[PDB]
């Protein structure tokens, strides 16, 4: 029983081997007070935070022991041991660092017998955290992970950004994702998805609409309906007459034939049908 | 114009016939334009293209013009009959001609999203009927899926209707379910209030029935644990975890709106209960979120006189003062959830503390008077001043909190002569501020935070008689007489608010069965006390109830007049009519009027005789 093992079972959480689930003796919150209290009362507080993380990381070096910490505990369900620890503030920044440390190993790994993809389950822990202690760093890690991620995985990682990152960091993302869009026409779909749900500058958005409509030639025909939808839903305030005029010139001067022109006009018809802000701006 | 007008005069006529026996003797029943047009729809199957073109148009025309108008903002029969016919034409023509199906549906939906000023409720019915007919046809419709995109700009009322009616389609298409969840999710991040207020409504309706709706996993549900490709296969350890950890994600997501506008917070306090009573493994996470929310507004220091921090519920930005958080609704939610927790859930230190807080909040709320709130002669509540409006809100939270603890302490102990005096003292504080607000003029109607269930139980316990020697503690409430017609006046408000809208304030607020049940318990209690001022109030409530049950619960009129009676076994169901039941109730009221008139009392009560 290491510092990590013993202090967990003291706080109510008993580690279980195999594919069973780690067992929580008290309420998932009551365990969170206990594990904080244990770490503050230890003879060396400052250094023990590193000691607890280390035991966590080495116990985690087992692929099966890892997927137990990423999955729900046992008492009426609580969350994963790692999510529980992610909650504790003093413990959070050091543990977030660890999670991204173990991610690369599973990045290019396929899904196993169970169908559980370790790479996606690790990041899933960051979803909807109460508060992010070190914010600026969580973003940089995420971004650098999105940069190197496989093209199948990286589409789900960008889409989760709003869920993973707090409200404070939406600015950093803009300048980042933006640059990713010029280097990739393949990221257009997921990027526009995120750009809708973040907090952004009107001036910044306008810079997006341009870079999207100019490279619109190298977009797949499947993504025309999905991409035009972002363009017409950013029209709510009045940029409307301006956006439409630009959208028109790019549709004008620049199975496959049918389903494209059909599904693109289904988005453009319902657009002017429902929202007058559009129809009048096209008129 | 000719057809339309003929429909109205056709109803007006067959209405006049039922108006008098004089006309029924002279005129043999007449075939009405209604059943004629509905035959034209039936004879259309023969491939009349020219007729259906005008039918759908006439269908909507009736629904457009004769549909509800004044109902939203404050001979309606011939309106109803026209609109019913209007929706029948469209519904009936839809079941017949295949290739105009999507055509009708495009037009029904189009009114749903685009109107937003005028009540759309009657079109949502047609829509809900169109789906209830053959859902497999509409399962794939992109016109139904597109709507989810404008679901953010739609008023919260239409979103609800849209989500209710669309559920039969959520039990087939996974893609539609995921396509809904994705849309709801990005609404959580929308700037506009009404989008986030919709997103909460969707996720609260999602969690409500997961055990039912989400039995089959969606792509968002499976993915919470990290499985993208799982289909048709269930090995439950990772299926049951994929379900639970996904729900948790939803709860963690809802939680952060508790930091948002007061309007959304309240919308959340109402939902968290119905989610607790259906999906029961979410109990500890719900209780958690509420206990973390209360811990912000609760002062732990014993003998710190305002046990809840009231000034914290008010935000100040730029000479505008809004209430943020309903600390009184926070309590109400905790009060009911705690009640379910203790009564149910026995197949640990969490719900134990919440109970201790509530009592601490009870005791300190009771013994803190007006200097700790800093009010009355000191703070004058003037609504033109920042100082006055911030005070008004406090006087209101104080009244709501008192109502909740009053309702909570009743559930704690029925038999303790001690805690009834706390209930009284909690009332005395409430009426302290209810007096202060009316003396000040002001601009109290639906304010009551008491659940209908309690008002029923409270009333039944006050008028009950049959009081056994251990139950004498009730005499603490019974002999007050102001708390006596406070209790009655609440029921009288709820029954009255039951006519205005179709809802009630507290838990099980809108539940056509649960409302109906309390109406029964509240009526048979008022009916006894009237036949034993209060008597007049009991009659006023008695009357308001009857007229409600008739114009809302009408199909249940039978079981309702049963609930007021005693038992009656089996072979009697074959022997007891609605005319049997009705007359028997009439004989009792016509008796007490007869006795009202026959008596020689110098003054005969006009108010009583009128509503009698």
């Amino acid at each position: 029983g290491s510092v990590f093992v013993k202090l967990l079972k003291a706080s109510g959480l008993t580690l279980k081997t195999g594919e069973n689930q780690n067992q929580l003796g008290v309420d998932q919150v009551i365990f969170q007070r206990k594990l904080f209290q244990a770490l503050r009362k230890h003879p060396a507080y400052p250094k023990v935070i590193e000691e607890f993380v280390n035991g966590l990381e080495s116990y985690t070096e087992d692929s099966e022991s890892l997927r137990n910490c990423l999955l729900s505990c046992e008492r009426f369900y609580s969350k994963s041991l790692i999510k529980l620890l992610l909650g504790i503030d003093i413990l959070q920044p050091a543990i977030i660092k660890m999670l991204f440390e173990k991610v690369p190993q599973f990045l290019f790994e396929s899904e196993n017998r169970d169908g559980i993809n370790m790479a996606r389950l690790i990041i899933n822990q960051l979803k909807w955290l109460d508060r992010i202690v070190d914010g600026k760093d969580l973003t940089a890690q995420m971004m650098q992970l999105i940069s190197v991620a496989p093209v199948n995985l990286q589409h789900d990682f960008i889409t989760s950004l709003p869920e993973i990152l707090g409200d404070s960091q939406h600015a950093n993302v803009g300048k980042e994702l933006g640059e990713l869009l010029v280097q990739n026409t393949s990221l257009t779909v997921p990027i526009l998805d995120v750009f809708s749900s973040l907090r952004l500058d009107p001036n910044f958005l306008s810079k997006i609409r341009q870079l999207v409509m100019g490279k619109l030639s190298s977009v797949r025909l499947e993504d025309f309906p999905v991409i035009v939808k972002f363009l017409l839903h950013s029209v709510t305030d009045t940029t409307s007459l301006e956006v439409i005029a630009e959208l028109r010139e790019n549709l004008n001067v620049q199975n496959s034939d049918k389903d494209c022109i059909v599904l693109v006009f289904d988005v453009i018809k319902s657009a002017i049908r429902y929202e007058k802000t559009i129809s009048e701006a096209w008129f | 114009d000719l057809l339309k007008t003929s429909v109205v005069k056709s109803f007006k006529d067959l209405q006049l016939l039922q108006g008098s026996k004089f006309l029924q003797t002279l005129v043999p029943q007449r075939t009405c334009v209604s059943t004629m047009i509905l035959e034209v729809v039936r004879n259309s199957v023969h491939s009349w293209d020219h007729v259906t073109q005008g039918l759908i148009e006439f269908g909507f025309i009736l629904m457009d013009s004769y549909g509800p108008k004044k109902i939203l903002d404050g001979s309606k029969m011939t309106n109803q009959h026209a609109c019913k016919l209007g929706a029948n034409i469209l519904l009936e023509t839809f079941k017949i001609h295949e290739m105009i199906r999507q055509e009708i549906l495009e037009q029904v939906l189009n009114r749903v999203v685009t109107r937003t000023s005028s009540p759309i409720n009657h079109f949502l019915d047609l829509f809900s009927d169109i789906i209830m007919y053959a859902p497999l046809i509409l399962q794939n419709c992109s016109k139904v899926t597109e709507t989810f995109d404008y679901l953010t700009f739609l008023p919260l009322q239409t979103v609800q209707g849209l989500l209710k009616a669309v559920q039969p389609l959520l039990k087939i298409s996974m893609s539609m379910r995921d396509s809904l969840i994705l849309v709801l999710r990005k609404a959580m991040f929308a700037s506009q209030l009404d989008a986030r207020k919709s997103a909460v409504a969707g996720f609260l309706l999602l969690l409500k029935n997961f055990k039912v709706l989400g039995s089959l996993p969606s792509s968002q549900c499976t993915q919470s644990i990290g499985v993208t490709q799982v289909r048709v296969d269930v090995h439950s350890r990772y299926s049951a975890v994929a379900n639970e950890t996904f729900c948790l994600e939803i709860i963690d997501s809802l939680k952060r709106s508790l930091g948002q506008q007061a309007d959304i917070r309240l919308m959340l306090y109402d939902g968290f209960y119905d989610v607790l009573r259906r999906n029961s493994q979410l109990a500890s996470s719900i209780m958690q979120t509420l206990f973390s929310q209360l811990k912000q507004f609760y002062e732990p220091e014993p003998d710190l006189l305002p046990p809840l921090k009231l000034g914290a519920c008010v935000l100040t930005q730029g000479s505008q003062i809004f209430l943020q958080e309903p600390l009184d609704h926070l309590l109400s939610c905790i009060q009911h959830c705690l009640a379910w927790y203790k009564s149910r859930v026995v197949p640990e230190e969490l719900y134990s503390e919440l109970d201790d807080m509530l009592e601490s909040i009870t005791v300190r709320m009771i013994k803190s008077e007006l200097e700790d709130f800093e009010l009355d002669k000191s703070a004058d509540f003037s609504q033109n001043t920042n100082v006055g409006i911030k005070n008004n809100i406090c006087a209101c939270l104080i009244m709501g909190v008192c109502e909740v603890l009053m309702e909570y302490n009743f559930s704690i102990s029925n038999f303790s002569k001690s805690k009834f005096e706390e209930i009284l003292s909690l009332f005395t504080c409430y009426k302290k501020f209810s007096d202060i607000l009316s003396e000040k003029a002001g601009k109290k109607v639906s304010d009551s935070l008491l659940s209908l269930k309690f008002v029923s139980d409270l009333l039944t316990a006050l008028f009950r008689d049959s009081i056994q020697s251990h139950e004498e503690s009730l005499s603490v409430l019974r002999s007050s007489g102001e708390f006596m017609h406070y209790a009655v006046n609440v029921t009288l408000q709820k029954i009255q608010q039951l006519i205005r809208t179709g809802h009630v304030s507290g838990p099980d607020g809108q539940n056509p069965d649960k409302i109906f049940q309390n109406l029964c318990d509240i009526t048979r209690v008022l009916l006894w006390r009237y036949t034993s001022s209060i008597s007049l109030l009991c009659l006023e409530g008695l009357q308001k109830t009857f007229s409600v049950v008739l114009q809302f619960y009408q199909p249940k009129v039978q079981q309702f007049l049963q609930a007021l009676d005693v038992m009656g076994t089996e072979e009697e169901e074959a022997g007891v009519t609605v005319t049997q039941r009705a007359s028997f109730q009439i004989r009792q009221f016509q008796r007490s009027l007869l006795n009202l008139l026959s008596s020689e009392e110098d003054d005969f009560n006009s108010k009583e005789a009128l509503l009698l």
